[PDB]
């Protein structure tokens, strides 16, 4: 799907300017679980920024399906990202007076499409990721990890084809972290979807299956996993953390 | 989905959280509607006094609006910066701008339009009380009476109408301005910033402890001084809150060791970052408030004068100054059935030397010290003290002269006659008036000598400072009785206003200094509720900035009985310190000048501190009511 | 007491308070108004309002006191009969539980017991095939398949019998009757019961009865002779057992004794507990050891007493103690 | 609710309005106080009380409506958290009922699993004389009483048997596996079990079994099997039984045609009833009748479909669907 | 010290019941290294949580140290967990507006032991595990390692008897992991404490005395190790996990 070449951006403000990616040429297909990792410093939001269109693009030459970002206007890139992409974010962000089901059916309450698909897709996600049971409570009266549940979920109904995540687990605990983590990798085979992640938790990022390290730009030597004991793997990887 | 009903719903939990801003609007607008229609009810053109009348309440309304939309500006900018995470949600599902207006000026309009429908209601029910406190300090009587008076109600909807315009406007220039979807150690200058402030302070208050002493005395050199003190007084304030705290926490906290219990370290952490990103606040409630306090205070203090200057200023229950117009008035007295002892005395006007007798410096002079004029009288003529030749006893006190012309013991006193000069020695001071002020200049006192002497110094005769009346022609009064009807005999006698009377003197400025207190005292409720609501509500941000270190804190063992009692004395230093400056400043303010209005003081200081302490504190106690809320659902 | 109370009416006495303040005040205020007459009405509103209040709370708190007490009572109907609607409604509530809780617990009974009703059928409808193998097995000619099949037979029949009576022993209760009872007939018919076991192992007996009549339950007192009898027989062989029934007091004992290998000393008096079985053999493993503790539970309704006196190496000496004939004289009055 | 709460508090608003009323009259009747004057303070004070009566009936009436709202159906924990100290007796009161409602259950459930273990322990020592049984059984030389005995040994195997069946089902839902299981050695082995009941019966076994592996349970389908062919063996007499299985598409089916009495139309769909017995053959009265009702509910779970074509006097074919082999991939895979 | 006495626990939602404890009283007596593990989706989680104050136990009675502990309210069963059962969680938790030495001595301010007594009992604890040298350095300079061991020395400094470990040596490397297993081994050794753990790696349970391995709520045998080899019983423990 994505194939991220000549990853540029532009800066100069006031005099100083800073090369902060320095052109990065990234292969992806169908159904990859990939996440790039660097250390602090290195612009993990600016990577959101030019990864997520969050903000307005300087440069580079990256296609969605095919669709370059650089020859495509504002308005039209509001609605790309609206009717293409999704995002998680690192803090959740539920309406407090709206309750849990009613959180997840708002995306899809504005296209004035058939109730009942509705009713079905939410039985669907709810039984898919065990938050049925909470059909009529508030966001108020439920913990943290449930609350980031329904927040990743509430990305999974409006028909999406790739949903970006930045690290979420910056309001969890251990358990729920792994608890989410495992969900959304099943969620990677039931229905085929690509998640792109950039996290500075090695735990979190030995769930992967290629990560990327960058330290200011194009550096690579990344790792492979396959058929790795899913430990071995996170040694590695914090070893090769420790030495670059 | 269900707009109406979700905006009905964004309705009722804002009404349920902010409650304490319906509250100051309904009273705001009480106030306003009850000085409005207070200024234009027809009797309030019985209250006589020097200043102008009812053209006052046109000064207090309009110095209440500026206060009132100030608060309202800063409560409606702060309300809406805590909606941003809805905001981004809303334009990245897909509703665009001009949607999400609509969303947020529907859960506003009808609650800020419904307090002040309410608040106009209950206006109509007060305007009789504020007019019924009100001819209660100026003492006069009156048929106060019910009615609507029509007019205020156009000024109040024009006036809050156009604040809500304003608001709007501020609101719409901040939702699509700052969007695009965006969801430590000391230092050497913090070091000294704090001990920069704290010696500004303290030298400000020891340059604001002299003022009118023995230096500075010139009519254009006391200005500087004054804006000096001021402006230190300010900028020490101000550096006190950036980097004075700070240095005084980290010593605390650098001096306890490393065992720091559930109290403190729930104190000192907040308390050493959130006050000083906040240092332009809490500098302008701290100078307002002791603003408020000190004039308040003076504003109580010259009521007692206002009694004791009137008995003083003249000697007897009345003065007059011709011959005919008191003689007539005595007639028509003759019938009136009253037992007057009346007494009278002739007045001379003559210079002495006393720049020997004062103590402090010669700039001290307010005249030439070897030219004073002052009032002499004759031995015979005073029926309490009896004076022998060479010897001069003052008289009067005049509480002013001993904080500004000391007078030393038995010296020498030499007396500036046309040819002549006797040495007299200072033998003690008196402290009744047998003279009215008019004879004796502004506030000089008088001087007795012997009889035997003013068989001399009258046949002389100085032609010179001589007045044009040599007598003190005043009528007295018998025991306690009525005397009403002897005060409009004395006014229908006197058409040109020119004699002065006890009980007339001590009404126009009781009147005046009644209306200043008025003013003063709503004005300052109008602030303390402000205040008092502006800082409850930056509490909730700050709890709810803490939360997350109340739920890993209760997985150590810790119960809710705990962090409730610690939160008990964080809410006491956050909410005590401006309150404990503002009533410094208003302490050494306020003694720099009490010898200027009244005799008397301690007397209002402390009720007026102690009312503004518990009317402040009610709010100080309304606060761990949320954050005993913010604690129960943190498991 | 009173202290709560006062905690909970607190936001009325404040009201109370801020009406009277208000009124001195607007009183004071005025230029109109006489000033002593209204402090004389407040002072004398501050004294009746005293006194309503004691009696406001005296006739108040009673129905919260009473079920604050009903908590741990050993009674239920502690709770007072309620006045006010905001009693009523807890007293519906607790009410409701109450009724369910018993409800539920009466089904459970009723549920269990008809489960128990099932297995008892059942049981009867597996007898059947039981005296249908008793025809076939009195139906061969050999005497060793004979003998053993008679006494594989007579073990089974014993066992499901003994089981079948471990369910009825549970409402015994229902069917009491005490009538004169002759014993020496009775016991050789239940000797003629056993003679299959008796031939297989070769055990002889010995009958010596001085008394001939005793007072019990035909069908119990011929059940107690069978796990007697049956317990001896399983415990001892190739010896002669001597019965002996003598007056003893007032009292009429049974006294049987075997000269079987006998039980160790030091597990003599715990025959009577449930489930002992002799463990020197691997043998005995299977064997129940249910019947001594029934028999000891059902020995009471029935008024007879067992007496035991076992020796290792020698044997047991059972002693059945019938009531005394004028013990049953205050029994049949009652 | 609003009625119930003035009800409530019936005393405090009448004294306060008492007290107004007190006030109106002493300034009414007595020419010492200006009349203009107190309306204003009694306007003022009715104000205050009614805004204060209006804030307090919404904190008031809150706990004894979430009581009557949680009644007694479920969330026993929807009830309000207590507030004022009143209410917090009537929340350990509830606490307390509910407390005692689950030991009461618990102690219930404790009684059930003691009696279900003893009567298992029952069954334990039923089936060990069993064994011993069938060990001195196969013993014996004669022909026709030996078929006899061998038919009555496996009625009581039968029935006995169920009562396992009926034990395990209890809790058969824990006892789930899949694999391959070949049909022939089960028919085997059960024609040898009922090879002395059948020969005697003169019925053949013709035995062709195209299909060769099935995918299900062995010992639930097995209890099937044999209850289905004591079943159709009931329902006839001297009559060949046919044993077809083909593979009927993707899924086995065992054709089972025999040529007994069949089953009259009218009573056709009952035979699958709990309880019911044919009560055209006073013969059938020994079959427990409910072997196919257990089976029925077993099969529920295994996805069983069994196809009945009983003609009277021709004879009874029972067809068993086995569920296809792909449809226990979900369950072998996931 | 810990007897358990046939601990009962069914996991439910009011109408659907999950029984997951089934058969299971351990004797443990004092000054024993223990370890409970297997499966992912046994109860031995579960178990822990019962066996200390954050779960009601069903039925059964359970005995710290003498007491028990089963039939008492919440207050001074509060109070027990309070004075006895340290603890050392799977993440750190701990604060950021405080230092290394005042967040291993707030747990503290609860028996006022004056300053110079706390002192020592400081120091004594930090010269055993190496953190003397970072007495007044924020944990955001420290890196990851050194924080589990601050946690440890909180949680052994006011002597508690049963110390609930759970899963201490989780995202942390070799090097680290071993000094900080070798660290309480050797605390172990010299205070006298009874340490309960709960791992899945064959490494980290190496350390220990006597492994339980816990499977669908059974005891399935347990290991005693004794006066062998650590690798001899390391192979050992691979070997009987490749049995499972
Ligand atoms: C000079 C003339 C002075 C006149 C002053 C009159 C002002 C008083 C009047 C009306 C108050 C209107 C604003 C407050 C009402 C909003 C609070 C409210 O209703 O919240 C509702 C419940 O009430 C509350 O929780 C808040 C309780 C506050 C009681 C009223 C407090 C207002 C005045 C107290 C302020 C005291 C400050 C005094 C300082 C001098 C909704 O909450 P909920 O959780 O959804 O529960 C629903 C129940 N089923
Ligand atoms: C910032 C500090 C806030 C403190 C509270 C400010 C409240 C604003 C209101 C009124 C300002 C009053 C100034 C202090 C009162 C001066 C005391 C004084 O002058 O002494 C005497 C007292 O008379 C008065 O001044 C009237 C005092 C009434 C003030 C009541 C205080 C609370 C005011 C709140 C009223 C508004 C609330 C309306 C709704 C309840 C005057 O002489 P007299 O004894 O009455 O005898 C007359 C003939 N025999
Ligand atoms: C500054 C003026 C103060 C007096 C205002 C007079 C208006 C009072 C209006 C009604 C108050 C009702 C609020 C009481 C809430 C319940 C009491 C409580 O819970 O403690
Ligand atoms: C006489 C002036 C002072 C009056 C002080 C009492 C005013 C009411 C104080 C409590 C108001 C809020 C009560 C409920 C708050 C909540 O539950 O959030």
């Amino acid at each position: 799907i994505l194939e991220a070449n000549k990853i540029r951006k532009s800066y100069g403000n006031k005099l100083n300017k800073q090369e902060v990616l320095k052109g990065i040429d990234i292969h992806i297909e169908k159904g990859e679980f990939v996440s790039i990792m660097g250390a602090s410093g290195s612009g993990k939001t600016t990577l959101l920024n030019v990864l997520s269109s969050i903000d307005q693009v300087s440069h580079g030459t990256i296609h969605i399906n095919g669709n370059d970002m650089t020859a495509m206007k504002e308005k039209q890139l509001a609605e790309f990202r609206k009717q293409h992409l999704g995002f998680i974010f690192q803090d959740y962000n539920l309406l407090d007076t709206l309750t849990v089901k009613e959180n997840i059916l708002l995306p899809l309450s504005i296209t004035k499409l058939s109730k009942k698909e509705a009713n079905r897709k939410f039985e669907e996600v709810a039984k898919e990721l065990g938050i049925y049971e909470l059909r009529d409570k508030y966001p108020n009266e439920i913990s943290g990890g449930q609350k980031q549940r329904t927040s990743a979920g509430r990305a999974f109904i409006h028909d999406p084809s790739i949903i970006f995540a930045d690290e979420p687990t910056g309001a969890l605990d251990s358990k729920s972290a792994s608890d989410l983590l495992n969900k959304l990798s099943q969620l990677n085979q039931k229905r085929n979807a690509t998640i792109i992640m950039v996290t500075h938790d090695p735990v979190a990022a030995s769930y992967c299956g290629r990560v990327i390290f960058i330290k200011d730009g194009q550096m690579y030597t990344q790792l492979n996993k396959g058929g790795q004991d899913r430990q071995t793997f996170f040694q590695d990887i914090m070893k090769t953390q420790g030495v670059l | 989905m269900n707009i109406n009903q979700l905006i009905l719903r964004n309705l009722k939990k804002n009404l349920r959280n902010y409650y304490l801003y319906v509250f100051a609007l309904i009273f705001s607008v009480a106030l306003y509607f009850a000085f409005v229609t207070l200024q234009y009810d027809p009797a309030i053109n019985e209250v006589k006094a020097s200043i102008k009348g009812a053209a006052a309440i046109k000064t207090a309304s309009i110095l209440l609006v500026a206060v009132v939309a100030i608060f309202i500006l800063y409560a409606n900018t702060i309300f809406i910066k805590r909606r941003s995470k809805e905001i981004g949600l809303f334009q990245l599902i897909g509703m665009t701008k001009h949607k999400i207006f609509r969303i947020l000026s529907a859960e506003n309009v009808m609650l800020y339009f419904g307090s002040l429908a309410i608040g106009v209601a209950a206006g109509f029910s007060i305007s009789k009380l504020v007019l019924m406190i009100l001819f209660k300090i100026v003492d006069v009587k009156a048929d106060a009476k019910l009615h609507f008076s029509e007019q205020a109600l156009v000024q109040t909807v024009i006036v809050f109408c156009g604040i809500y315009l304003l608001i709007m406007i501020m609101n719409y220039t901040f939702i699509k301005k700052q969007s695009i979807l965006s969801l430590k150690k000391i230092s050497f200058f913090q070091m000294l910033i704090g001990a920069l402030g704290i010696v500004l302070i303290l030298t400000g208050y020891y340059v604001s402890s002299e003022l009118f002493g023995g230096k500075f005395k010139t009519i254009n050199e006391l200005f500087v001084a004054m804006s000096f003190i001021l402006g230190s007084v300010i900028i020490g304030t101000f550096l006190f809150y950036k980097g004075s705290v700070t240095f005084i926490s980290n010593i605390i906290r650098k001096s306890k060791g490393g065992y720091l219990n559930i109290s403190e370290v729930l104190s000192l952490s907040s308390i050493m970052f959130r006050m000083k990103s906040n240092a332009l606040l809490l500098t302008i409630i701290t100078t307002v408030s002791a603003l408020a306090i000190g004039l308040l205070s003076l504003a109580y203090i010259s009521y007692y004068s206002s009694e004791k200057t009137a008995e003083q200023n003249v000697a007897a229950d009345f003065s007059f100054m011709n011959e005919k117009d008191a003689k007539l008035f005595e007639n028509k007295l003759r019938e009136s059935n009253i037992s007057f002892v009346k007494k009278a005395t002739p007045v001379l006007q003559a210079n002495v030397d006393i720049a020997n007798i004062m103590d402090g410096t010669p700039k001290e002079m307010q005249g030439d010290p070897g030219n004073m004029q002052l009032a002499v009288v004759s031995d015979k003529d005073v029926k309490g003290v009896d004076v022998a030749a060479g010897e001069a006893v003052f008289s009067g006190y005049t509480d002013l002269l001993q904080k500004i012309m000391v007078f030393k013991d038995s010296g020498v006193i030499k007396v500036k006659s046309k040819h002549e000069t006797q040495p007299l020695k200072y033998k003690g001071l008196r402290e009744e008036f047998l003279v009215s002020y008019t004879f004796t200049s502004g506030g000089m006192p008088a001087v007795i000598v012997d009889d035997s002497l003013f068989k001399q110094l009258d046949k002389d005769k100085d032609p010179r400072i001589q007045l044009a009346q040599s007598t003190f022609i005043g009528v007295n009064v018998k025991h306690d009785d009525q005397m009403e009807k002897a005060n409009e005999l004395f006014q229908q006698v006197n058409k040109k206003n020119e004699h002065l009377s006890r009980l007339d003197t001590s009404a126009a400025q009781k009147s005046l200094f009644g209306m200043v207190m008025f003013i003063v005292g709503f004005l300052g409720l109008t602030f303390l509720i402000t205040s008092g609501c502006i800082l409850y509500f930056k509490q909730m941000g700050e709890s709810e900035d803490e939360k997350p270190s109340y739920t890993i804190l209760r997985k150590l063992g810790f119960t809710q009985g705990d962090l409730i009692k610690g939160i008990r004395i964080k809410q006491m230093y956050n909410f005590g310190i401006p309150l404990v400056v503002g009533l410094f400043h208003s302490y050494f303010a306020v003694q720099s000048g009490w010898f200027l209005f009244g005799s008397e003081v301690w007397a209002p200081m402390i009720m007026v501190m102690v009312l503004y302490t518990a009317l402040y504190s009610i709010f100080g106690f309304l606060s761990v009511l949320y954050y005993k809320k913010v604690i129960k659902s943190s498991l | 007491m009173i202290k709560a109370f006062l905690i909970e009416r607190r936001s009325w006495i404040a009201a109370f308070l801020f009406q009277q303040a208000l009124m001195l005040f607007i009183a004071f205020v005025d230029p109109s108004i006489s000033f002593g007459n209204v402090l004389y009405m407040v002072y004398l509103c501050i004294l009746f309002f005293i006194i309503f209040l004691w009696f406001r709370y005296r006739k108040e708190t009673a129905f919260y006191k009473s079920l604050k007490t009903w908590e741990n009572n050993l009674d239920v109907t502690a709770i007072n009969e309620p006045e006010t609607p905001f009693e009523a409604m807890v007293e519906r509530s607790i009410a409701g539980q109450t009724e369910h809780l018993k409800q539920t617990a009466a089904r459970h009974r009723l549920a269990l017991e008809n489960e128990k009703d099932e297995l008892m059928a059942w049981i009867h409808e597996v007898k059947t095939p039981l005296t249908a193998m008793h025809l076939i097995i009195d139906r061969m000619e050999e005497k060793a398949l004979k003998s053993q099949l008679s006494y594989e037979w007579l073990r089974i029949h014993l066992l499901l019998d003994q089981q079948l009576h471990q369910k009825r022993i549970s409402f015994i209760e229902n069917d009491l009757s005490v009538e004169f009872i002759q014993l020496q007939p009775l016991i050789f018919k239940e000797i003629k019961d056993l003679q299959s076991w008796c031939i297989q192992k070769g055990i002889g007996f010995d009958i010596q009865l001085e008394a001939k009549e005793v007072l019990s339950d035909a069908k119990w007192l011929a059940f107690i002779i069978r796990q007697l009898l049956t317990n001896a027989v399983k415990y001892s062989e190739a010896s002669e057992i001597e019965i002996k029934s003598f007056q003893k007091g007032e009292q009429t004992q049974l006294q049987v004794k075997d000269c079987g290998r006998g039980i160790d000393p030091k597990d003599v008096p715990r025959i009577f507990d449930k489930g002992f079985t002799s463990t020197t053999d691997h043998h005995d493993q299977a064997s129940t050891g249910m019947g001594l503790y029934l028999a000891k539970k059902a020995a009471a309704p029935l008024l007879i007493h067992i007496d035991v006196e076992s020796e290792f190496g020698a044997g047991t000496v059972f002693t059945l103690t019938f009531p005394i004939r004028n013990q049953f004289e205050h029994v049949i009055s009652v």
